[PDB]
């Protein structure tokens, strides 16, 4: 269908421009800061999302079978969990650190240093790994039918399955979503009050939150529906429908390079300096 | 290796000194001769350093002006200051220069402001501009109507009109208006809220700096 | 295509992300 | 010319030194050729172990506005000038176990543009008050003052004999000062802009003046005129630092164009380009044995090139 | 005149170019790296 063209465009942009961001933020060209360190971490997470998710989730839907093996399935499941958790927690980290940089700027002058940026980045990566240990512990590949492999997430008790599902839902979508929403609302409010074209980038601060919910809501809602409903949840969301839902999520990995980095002129100047 | 341990301890000392020295403001008080800068110093020999903590924020102030050398060779040392505390006495509009005695002090001060504002080292440096001794300026402006200093005035001798005209002239000659912010304040000799204005102005400066660093602006 | 379930009422899950 | 040019110079960054958190304004290579000194606006003066990339000393400068630096030929003292007008001499090797300041020479009105040691206890400085001055360390008083410049003396370089030296001012003129006499032997006024850098040839009979009009003009004491003018149409920026090789063939010149353009002493051909610094190359020096060339730039980076 | 000073400058350069590590690259054994 049309899914393959959109997956190809999103892969092309979200690998090309994202690796360009990783290259530019790699060598310090006087435009690397605390928030640029957080953008480097988010770019690594989104590149891992782009290279680990979309060809490896499209094919179980586009071909209907999992060509790869069980150890590949578990490693890609670890990549799934670590990349989604690091991407959401890194977005929240950029939100909270902008909330410290513009609201209460003296505390930013006190403790907003690159050492703190590295400490927070390492903390989110380690927490993501620890929380998503059960993701390759329990992604046992089961032959579904005669000769079809699907990488089912078998859990020992159902109660554990929906308990972990709601744990993921609150700890990666609900609480991170409300934290980033509150943080950028406070940034917009103190932009209006504390200090005009900044009122015009309040539009960008709005899209960073409402578009984030728009991109990331169907994935978590579908997975929660899978967790409780069980039998029959797959039949409504198999094929192209779910293969578009994840595309919205990967559109998130498509829009993160465009908004923080590519929109502003400073990164264009960094691009010119790199050349 | 003992030398490697010594170098690591030295590097720890350097990074701790940087972490305790990147949290300071580093104001550059570049005013003009007999323009009331010392009054600002009291309410807080080539470089004079004044260090003061207000509202748990540390301020380091570089009372430059005694150098009396060509400014093109040493001003780039101050690239990276949070602000330039440019000090002018309003009441000195009719006061004569001691060096030349034929050319007015406001013309010299706006020449200095044109030089300071329009340079490569302060393209993104705000200028906190204090206007000292206004409590003498109302009597001097009732006596001298500012007409001799500004032929292009075309106005009366009121305090508000003259002060606003001088503030407009000082905010003029800022060719690069997008990045430089002329935070202008009116102060007396006995005014005590200058440190509060400095605190609020550099708070706005560091907020705008964080906006540019985060890329929000 | 690729019906994650390929059967009826098997409750066989799919990749969350 | 009948000489054979050396050609392109492939000279690599073997050692890079980090630990400065502000722009580096001056460096000096010691006679021992292993220990380096770097002066920056952070308020820290660093004695670098150049070979092992270690830091021998971190000196907390009282005045963070240091524009010049000098390392003693005996290696015991280190001098820093700057905007505060005080030339501070610090004791590197101390019996108490901590680096201490030895002397604070405060007799200059203008900022200290360049300071260089003649001996262990004698130092010549130049300031932006049209004056140079020879000082005694133990006395703390000017032995003599060299005047005659009508502009701010920006650059000072000592001959290896430490008897004659030359100073270049913002008056676009370099004067030959005798240390003992204090009387101007000769005046070279072929320049058009301020002489930002100056350096003797290791022969001692010639010296290069890196003014800000992009011409490292080379003068000879005995010739009484100019020999070569190093004007390139590509380069329009100022010449921040100037040094020489031991043979003096390579007239190393730090530039405001972010790079160090090596030159030819006999044919005025740019034998190399050394663009490895993010910011302006503020300070540049050959090692005394010629082993390496270290450049410090405003990106707080000191790089050693072999 | 300029000729003698130029000739002396050339003589010093050609005399001391042999041990100059900048003009002639040093073999890597000398520097322990």
């Amino acid at each position: 269908a049309i899914r393959i063209t959109l997956y190809a465009v999103i892969f092309l942009m979200s690998v090309g421009g994202n690796m360009l961001i990783i290259v530019v933020l790699g060598l310090s060209r006087r435009l690397r800061t605390v928030t640029n360190a957080f953008l480097l971490s988010l770019a690594v997470s989104d590149l891992l999302l782009a290279v680990a998710c979309m060809p490896f989730t499209l094919l179980p839907n586009l071909m209907g079978t999992f060509i790869f093996g069980t150890v590949i399935c578990k490693a890609v499941s670890y990549l799934m969990g670590v990349s989604v958790s690091v991407s959401t927690l890194s977005l929240v980290a950029i939100a909270l650190e902008r909330y410290s940089a513009i609201c209460r700027p003296l505390q930013a002058r006190v403790w907003q240093t690159r050492s703190h940026a590295a400490r927070v980045i390492v903390a989110t990566w380690l927490l993501s790994g620890l929380l998503m240990v059960p993701y390759p512990v329990y992604t046992v590949v089961q032959p579904v039918g005669p000769r079809v492999l699907q990488c089912v997430h078998r859990w020992p008790s159902a109660r554990v399955r929906q308990t972990w599902s709601v744990l993921l839902l609150l700890l990666l979508f609900f609480i991170p979503g409300v934290v980033m929403a509150v943080a950028y609302g406070l940034i917009s409010r103190e932009l209006y009050l504390g200090l005009l074209a900044k009122k015009r980038v309040v539009r960008m601060l709005l899209v960073i939150v409402v578009l984030f919910f728009l991109c990331w809501l169907p994935v978590y809602s579908a997975n929660t529906w899978r967790a409780f409903d069980g039998p029959g949840a797959h039949r409504a969301l198999s094929g192209a429908p779910i293969s578009f839902i994840h595309l919205l999520s990967y559109a998130s990995a498509c829009v993160n390079p465009l908004v923080y980095c590519f929109m502003h002129r400073r990164f264009r100047q960094a691009c010119l300096e790199t050349c | 290796k003992a030398a490697a341990e010594r170098s690591k301890m030295i590097d720890k000392n350097l990074r701790e000194d940087g972490e305790k020295a990147a949290r300071e403001v580093k104001l550059l008080l570049l005013g003009a001769g007999e323009s009331g800068k010392n009054t600002i110093v009291k309410q807080m020999t080539g470089i004079v350093e004044t260090h003061f903590t207000f509202k748990d924020l540390h301020f380091k102030m570089f009372d430059v002006g005694a150098q009396r050398s060509e400014r093109k060779k040493w001003i780039h040392c101050f690239e990276g200051v949070t602000a330039i505390i440019f000090c002018v006495a309003l009441s000195a509009y009719d006061l004569v220069l001691a060096e030349d005695e034929e050319m007015n002090r406001m013309h010299a001060s706006m020449k200095l402001f044109d030089s300071i504002c329009n340079n490569k080292w302060f393209t993104d440096t705000s200028i906190i501009l204090f206007l000292n001794k206004k409590d003498l300026f109302e009597e001097k402006i009732t006596h001298s109507p500012l007409t001799i200093c500004f032929p292009e005035y075309t106005g009366a001798n009121k305090y508000d009109e003259a002060a606003s005209y001088i503030q407009s002239k000082f905010e003029d000659l800022n060719k690069r208006k997008d990045t430089k912010e002329i935070y202008t304040h009116f102060t007396c000799s006995t005014d005590t809220k200058n440190v509060q204005f400095v605190f609020d102005a550099v708070t706005d400066v560091i907020i705008k700096n964080n906006l540019k660093d985060c890329g929000l602006f | 295509q690729g019906p994650w379930l390929e059967e009826e009422e098997e409750a066989y899950g799919w990749m969350d992300f | 010319n009948n000489i054979d040019p050396v050609g392109r110079i492939q000279m690599r960054t073997r050692r890079t030194l980090r630990g400065h958190l502000a722009k580096i304004y001056a460096m000096h290579w010691g006679t021992d050729s292993r220990l380096l000194v770097s002066a920056s606006q952070d308020g820290k003066l660093i004695i670098w172990d150049s070979y092992t990339t270690n830091k021998v000393h971190a000196i907390p400068l009282r005045s963070s506005w240091v524009m010049t630096c000098a390392y003693a030929p005996s290696g015991n003292y280190v001098a820093c000038g700057g905007l505060d007008n005080i030339c501070s001499i610090y004791n590197l090797k101390t019996r108490e176990g901590n680096v201490r300041v030895s002397r604070e020479l405060a007799g200059h009105t203008g900022y200290l543009s360049c300071c260089r040691f003649l001996d262990d206890n004698q130092i010549v400085t130049s300031s932006g008050d049209t004056t140079c001055a020879l000082w005694d360390i133990e006395t703390g008083q000017q032995t003599t003052t060299f005047t005659g410049h009508t502009g701010d003396v920006m650059s000072l370089s000592l001959a290896p004999d430490t008897r004659l030296f030359v100073s270049g001012a913002c008056d676009a003129s370099a004067k030959l000062w005798d240390v003992r006499e204090g009387m101007c032997r000769q005046t070279f006024t072929g320049h058009e802009s301020d002489i930002n850098a100056i350096c003797f040839f290791p022969n001692g009979n010639a010296f290069a003046t890196g003014s800000d009009d992009a011409t490292c003009r080379l003068f000879d004491l005995r010739a009484d005129q100019e020999l070569m003018t190093y004007s390139h149409d590509n380069i329009i920026c100022g010449i921040t630092s100037v040094s020489f090789s031991k043979s003096g063939r390579l007239l190393l010149a730090g530039y405001d164009d972010f790079n160090c353009n090596v030159w030819d002493a006999l044919k005025a051909d740019r034998a190399g380009v050394l663009a490895g610094h993010d910011n302006r190359v503020s300070c540049l020096g050959v090692t005394d044995d010629g082993m390496a060339v270290a450049t410090g730039s405003w990106d707080s980076f000191l790089k050693i090139w072999n | 005149k300029v000729s003698k000073a130029a000739a002396d400058l050339m003589a010093y350069c050609e005399a001391h170019a042999k041990e100059d590590p900048l003009l002639t690259p040093v073999p890597a054994s000398e520097n322990p790296f």
